């Protein structure tokens, strides 16, 4: 329940997993407003060198936003997250999502993209 | 059959403009320096009648408030100037005898019938004429007059 | 939103809940002894055709076989009636689910044949189903028998399938605590016993929907590599299958209700789903029900998603909150509305969707719970799930109370007809061959007119857009009895069949003339001779040049005034192909006030064609390339002109007209040389326009002429004048200049004189009248020329909305935009109902919605108070509250005219006529005699005065540009031109041929209220005499008194006419 991962956040409050819990729950309950909200929470909370935390919380999101959520959304919350995490790595996450969710043909807009911005350092 | 009620406006005037008029109220339907003078003149040793100040009439059609009740910038009843101290008695001491003939002892259809001047096509047509053609030379004379 | 939904779903349920000393002992009394009759029934010999017969003649009752009885050539089995085995109690009350519905309900009754009585291919042809009819003939006599003839019974249909024959007693008193159970209407009401089949005798591999259960042909019905030659009969398939298979399904249901007893809200609010959704069990409403919700929530329960992971909102710990909502969203959006017919399939556990078959199986039974469903009633639902979706999706405005009614089922084209098919050779042109027989469940001419209809209504364009004129249909039987008495076999009628066909239409592509088709072939391809295009034509198959070089079959309809080319289609092609069944539609709205055009009546182009054109052509452009001492800043068009609100809708010429001035806000830059006195500031607004107008007339436009005219639309400023443009065609234009400091200089006069202390409410009534006529109607037009590309119904909707209005007399103190925003309500918000695909819809829908709306409790907020219901909780100031985003305030429109509000004004009023209206169509219907509506009562009236116009013949209509009066011949052409009233003088007789009582009852509502207050036909805003001056109306002021003056004391701030007493 809601109140038992409250009493469970209190007493660990960086813990990622758990945000993802949470919200996880709220998509179960389709609340996927309060979910944004319990996102932010964990970007607000969690904190300041949990960074891989940081990405769970981000990478969970950008789920959010391809599954359930429209370009406009996704395509904000690619700009904040490249803007508060590393570029390349936020993009090829959203490129192994794209994968993953069969949308091939945005998929490879996204890789030009990134072989066009990054492709000068990255070979991978 | 119309009533109107005649007080005496004299003991509230300290301004020079309001000087022996006459507080009307319930004025007739359209009620003007013409059927002012009328009256006055029917009403017999009566003086001489000069003008209405004050006259927005606030009856004989329907809506919230009047025309001119509120200074922009900065009660149907009428201000009726007559001539002098001996016009104002005159007219006092006639509208009081009319009131008297309201029971008169021949009969009391000795009253004036109030004879209305009623809108005709073109006579009333004039307020489409000034909603939207009225005339453009003093129009511009008068615009040019202020903002000079 | 969560938790406002629980506390509304207990409410409904301690609202609809039960009583348990009814139920137990009321409904088990009669179970209980209707089962010891039902085993104290005698079993007779296996018996034929002619001891069935015979028998059957000289008792009382009736057997009940469906068309085609087995005659004895064709019969050669044995027919028996043995003890019942067997006893449970099925549908809603084993559950315990069953709600307080005020018409009835029907608690379902098994009985059970024994195994012995069957023969193993008695699934073929017919047989079984005789065997079943006899069964219940025997249940029924002998049940008469043991009765002692105290209780009544009629014969009925089981879900309307008319394969099931039934029995439904029903009782006569009511005593305490005895056998009669008449006052419980609901769980008493009907008994309604069941004939089925044990488990799993029949093969259900073989009663799958595919194959084809009923052998009439022999010869050629092999050799096709398996079984498309014998043709699948899926509703005979599918029936048989359920009647054999009623149990295991209740067990399955019992098993979910103790895994999760949140199932019993659960269905409590799909049963009021559905009850109000207008649908049933019923084949005639589609066949889905209770038993359908209850097993689709079973399978989602386990199961429902691609990848078999359980459906994530509604694992079995949580509550019927987020139970319904997930029922809604899946039956919108995975597969089970429309899906389900055109892309994809379900499984029972472990459930799953496929991308595949038009069936809701369920596999170890071999059954489709979608058997009574057609795509009609598929697209329904989904248009019903994605409202309840949005609804339930929504965060600010309670949706508890708003329940869906199916006004694309019951639209305003109600299109009757008489179709006798006697004889069925000569009276349909398909021919119910003994295929057809096998094929439809006895509803092949309902599926044959709603394949003729979609393909005959659908259009297909160039890109592959499958677009149409239609998303909605269904048939709805009229006169159709599934109850019938107990001395005939079926149901007969003799009054024939009416097909009504309700379309929610497509106002993109509605009245567009063309039918589109397939690309016109080298070769004749299957599409082109198919049977929906040039085959099913006829005479309307030609060939027509595109704008996009490619050349298809098409063709071309005609758009014209009182009906629409829909009614055109559906007339013709109903008299082509089902047969020549007659069609009328009389609901006479189009009759509006008819523009003086070509081609009357012009379509969505003539408004655009006068106002906008002649904006951009030549004014607009002009006025922003003069040269003056302050460059203007904004031309913006603020009126129903423009914004398609106008009664109206314009042509070239109408000076004489109300609405034919178009109000536009001018304004300059930001200068601060203006003074700080109003009457300076009007005056430099009016020098500005002077030097405005000097330019337009010497410049080469010069055929324009200007003038330069006063205004008293407001108080207290006398000061204001304009420039109409007189356009070459004909255009009316009012120019006013806006600005910063007067609206700042006016708060100051709404701000000072605090000593006289009773300014105020005239100061705010100043400022709020000045702040409408200059900010706000921007924003407002828009907002709603935004919305009209997505909405196309508004501007007929508003014409018909303000002509009725305009017919009782209330739009002189009615703002026109009042109106308007009352109808974006209807419009914008349109739950609980679907878009108004049809003016008239949405006249109806304004109508119904102003008669159940009350002006006490409930405030208007539309998607375009706590402050005010305190200090005014009797409301004489103010009756409407109309807030939006763009006014947060909602007294804007409302209480700035001055309306008088006790109980016996125009707002009383015209609640009061809104109430009759729905009391008029509610009782007679909609025929010829609606015209009620527009003709007034003039009643309530304590003075009534006749008016009478000094005009000639035709007179004012004609110059109005309306068609009404046949003593002018020629008003459906065009012999009506405006250039020769473009005048020679601007004096008279330019403004003669104007109405006198419009402006008469200006000043009649410009001096006494205080005495009395009335309303005429004149000063209807926006609006002139035209159609209330023909015999649609009438040239009347009616004068009321105001309660506020019987008798008082003599005063001077008195102002009224009264006499001395």
């Amino acid at each position: 329940t809601a109140s038992d991962f409250e009493r469970l956040l209190l007493g660990q409050p960086d813990s990622s997993e758990l945000w993802i819990a949470y919200m996880a729950s709220q998509m179960q309950v389709n609340d996927l407003s309060s979910a944004r909200q319990i996102a932010e929470r964990a970007l607000k909370t969690i904190n300041i060198r949990e960074e891989t935390e940081k990405l769970n919380v981000w990478i969970a999101y950008l789920n959010l936003e391809v599954a359930y959520g429209t370009d406009e959304t996704v395509q904000e919350v690619f700009k904040r997250a490249c803007t508060y995490n590393d570029d390349r790595e936020v993009h090829e996450r959203l490129a192994s999502i794209y994968i993953q969710s069969g949308k091939y043909k945005e998929a490879e807009d996204l890789f030009e993209k990134i072989v066009k911005k990054y492709g000068s350092e990255a070979p991978h | 059959v119309h009533y109107l009620y005649v007080r005496r406006h004299a003991p509230k005037i300290p301004t020079p403009t309001d000087s022996r008029s006459l507080f009307v109220t319930n004025v007739p339907v359209d009620s003007t320096e013409a059927h002012l003078r009328a009256l006055v003149t029917s009403l017999v040793g009566t003086g001489r009648f000069e003008k209405v100040t004050f006259e927005d009439e606030s009856k004989q059609e329907h809506s919230l408030e009047g025309k001119s009740i509120i200074d922009a910038a900065q009660g149907s009843t009428a201000v009726v100037l007559l001539a002098d101290e001996k016009s104002v008695e005159q007219v006092l001491k006639a509208i009081a005898k009319v009131h008297k003939t309201k029971k008169y002892p021949v009969w009391g259809g000795d009253g004036l019938p109030d004879s209305k001047m009623p809108p005709l096509g073109p006579v009333w047509l004039k307020s489409h004429n000034r909603l939207s053609f009225p005339d453009p030379s003093m129009l511009q004379a008068s615009v040019d007059a202020f903002s000079t | 939103r969560a938790r406002a939904f629980v506390l509304e779903t207990e409410e409904m349920l301690d609202s609809v809940d039960l009583d348990y000393s009814e139920a137990f002992d009321g409904a088990d009394a009669l179970l209980h002894r209707l089962k010891g009759s039902i085993e104290t029934i005698p079993a007779h010999d296996a018996q034929p055709l002619l001891d069935a017969a015979a028998k059957l003649e000289k008792k009382h009752k009736l057997k009940v076989p469906f068309p085609s009885p087995p005659p004895p050539q064709n019969s050669n089995y044995k027919v028996s009636f043995a003890t019942p085995a067997q006893f449970n109690v099925v549908g809603s009350y084993v559950a315990k689910t069953m709600v307080r519905t005020q018409s009835a309900h029907g608690i379902d009754m098994i009985v059970v044949l024994p195994e012995s009585i069957l023969q193993e291919k008695d699934y073929l042809d017919l047989r079984y189903f005789y065997k079943r009819a006899y069964y219940l003939a025997v249940v029924a006599a002998h049940l008469q028998k043991d009765l002692k003839g105290e209780a009544t019974l009629s014969y009925e249909y089981h879900n309307g399938n008319s394969l099931l024959p039934v029995l439904s007693v029903k009782p006569n008193g009511e005593k305490d605590e005895d056998e009669k159970k008449k006052k419980k209407g609901v769980l008493d009401y009907r008994i309604r016993i069941i004939p089925c089949a044990p488990e799993s005798f029949f093969p259900r591999q073989k009663l799958h929907l595919g194959a084809g259960l009923v052998r009439k042909h022999k010869e050629g019905e092999q050799q096709a590599n398996g079984q498309p030659a014998t043709p699948a009969t899926p509703f005979y398939n599918s029936t048989l299958v359920a009647e054999s298979s009623y149990l295991q399904y209740l067990k399955l249901l019992r098993q979910t209700e103790k895994k999760c007893a949140a199932f019993r809200n659960a269905c409590i609010l799909g049963r009021i789903w559905l009850q109000q959704r207008g649908f049933g069990s019923d084949v005639s409403k589609g066949g889905f029900g209770y038993f359908e919700w209850a097993v689709l929530l079973a399978l989602l329960l386990q199961g429902g998603p691609a990848d078999t992971k359980g459906a994530a909102p509604l694992s079995p710990s949580l509550s019927s909150t987020q139970l319904f909502k997930a029922l809604i969203q899946f039956l919108s959006v995975t597969n089970f509305a429309e899906k389900p017919c055109v892309l994809g399939q379900a499984k029972p556990d472990l459930a799953g969707f496929i991308e595949n078959g038009p069936i809701l199986w369920d596999s170890a039974r071999q059954l489709n719970i979608a058997f009574k469903m057609g795509p009609w009633s598929a697209d329904l639902l989904h248009q019903h799930a994605r409202w309840t979706r949005k609804l339930l999706a929504d965060g600010a405005v309670d949706q508890f109370q708003p329940t869906f009614i199916l006004k694309a089922d019951l639209p305003t084209h109600t299109y009757d007809l008489v179709a006798r098919m006697d004889p069925e050779k000569v009276s349909e042109a398909a021919p119910d061959k003994v295929a057809h027989e096998a094929r439809g469940r006895h509803w092949q001419v309902g599926h044959k007119v709603y394949r003729i209809l979609r393909r005959a209504l659908s259009d297909k364009n160039m890109e592959g857009g499958e677009r149409a004129r239609l998303i909605h249909l269904k048939v709805s039987p009229g006169f159709s009895s599934s109850s019938w008495s107990l001395n005939e076999k079926p149901q007969p009628q003799k009054a024939g069949t009416p097909i009504e066909i309700g379309v929610l239409f497509d106002p993109l592509n509605m009245a567009r003339t063309v039918d589109r088709g397939p690309s016109a072939g080298p070769s004749a391809e299957e599409k082109e001779t198919c049977e929906k295009f040039r085959r099913f034509w006829g005479e309307k198959s030609e060939l027509r040049r595109f704008g996009g070089d490619t050349i298809r079959e098409t063709l071309v309809w005609s758009a014209q005034t009182p009906f629409d080319l829909c009614e055109e289609i559906m007339r013709y092609i109903l008299g082509l192909h089902l047969r020549v069944g007659q069609l009328q539609d009389d609901i006479v709205f189009y009759g509006r006030s008819l523009p003086a055009l070509l081609s009357i009546k012009p379509s969505d182009t003539a408004l655009f064609n006068v106002a906008r054109k002649t904006f951009t052509s030549f004014e607009r452009d002009l006025r922003d390339l003069e040269d003056l001492p302050l460059r203007i800043r904004h031309v913006n068009p603020i009126c129903p002109e423009l914004r398609h609100s106008s009664l109206k809708t314009p042509s070239f010429g109408p000076s004489k007209s109300g609405p034919r001035p178009m109000e536009v806000v001018i304004s300059f830059e930001a200068s601060g040389k203006w003074p700080e006195s109003l009457i300076a500031i009007q005056r430099t607004k009016i020098a500005f326009l002077l030097m405005i107008g000097r330019l337009l007339e010497r410049f080469k436009p010069g055929e324009i002429r200007t003038h330069v005219g006063l205004d008293d639309a407001r108080y207290e400023t006398e000061n204001l004048a304009f420039l109409d443009v007189i356009y070459a065609s004909g255009a009316c234009f009012r120019v006013r200049i806006q600005a910063d400091l007067e609206e700042s200089l006016l708060e100051r006069q709404t701000k000072d004189k605090t000593t006289e202390q009773y300014l105020r409410q005239r100061a705010s009534t100043q400022l709020a009248s000045f702040r409408r006529t200059f900010v706000h109607l921007p924003l407002h037009t828009q907002y709603i020329t935004t919305a009209t590309t997505r909405f196309p119904a508004l501007s007929p909707t508003i014409r018909l909305v303000k002509h009725w209005f305009s017919v009782h007399k209330l739009s002189n103190h009615f703002p026109p935009e009042l109106l308007e925003l009352f109808v974006l309500h209807t419009f914008l918000a349109p739950y609980p109902w679907d878009v108004p695909s049809s003016p008239t819809t949405g006249f109806l829908r304004t109508l119904l919605f102003l008669a159940r709306w009350d002006w006490r409790t409930d405030p208007l907020i539309i998607d375009t108070l706590d402050a005010w219901r305190k200090l005014d909780p009797g409301m004489q100031h103010t009756v409407l509250f109309v807030a939006t985003a763009h006014e947060q305030s909602g007294t804007m429109w409302t209480s700035v005219d001055g309306h008088p509000r006790p109980s016996k004004v125009v707002a009383a009023r015209m609640t009061a006529l809104a109430k009759s209206a729905a009391r008029v169509i509610r009782e007679q219907g909609v025929d010829l005699d609606v015209r009620r509506l527009f003709v007034p009562s003039l009643k309530e009236y304590d003075v009534l005065l006749y008016l009478n116009t000094k005009v000639l013949k035709s007179a004012l209509r004609t110059y109005i540009t309306v068609d009404p009066a046949t003593e002018m011949n020629g008003g459906k052409g065009q012999e009506i031109k405006f250039k020769n009233l473009a005048p020679e003088t601007v004096e008279p007789p330019l403004p003669v041929a104007q109405h006198p009582v419009d402006v008469l009852l200006k000043q009649l509502s410009a001096v006494y209220d205080s005495a009395a207050g009335a309303s005429g036909t004149g000063p209807l805003v926006f609006f002139r005499s035209d159609t209330t001056a023909t015999e649609e109306g009438d040239k009347v002021i009616g004068a009321v008194w105001n309660p506020t003056l019987v008798k008082r004391k003599w005063r001077v701030n008195l102002p009224t006419s009264y006499k001395p007493v």
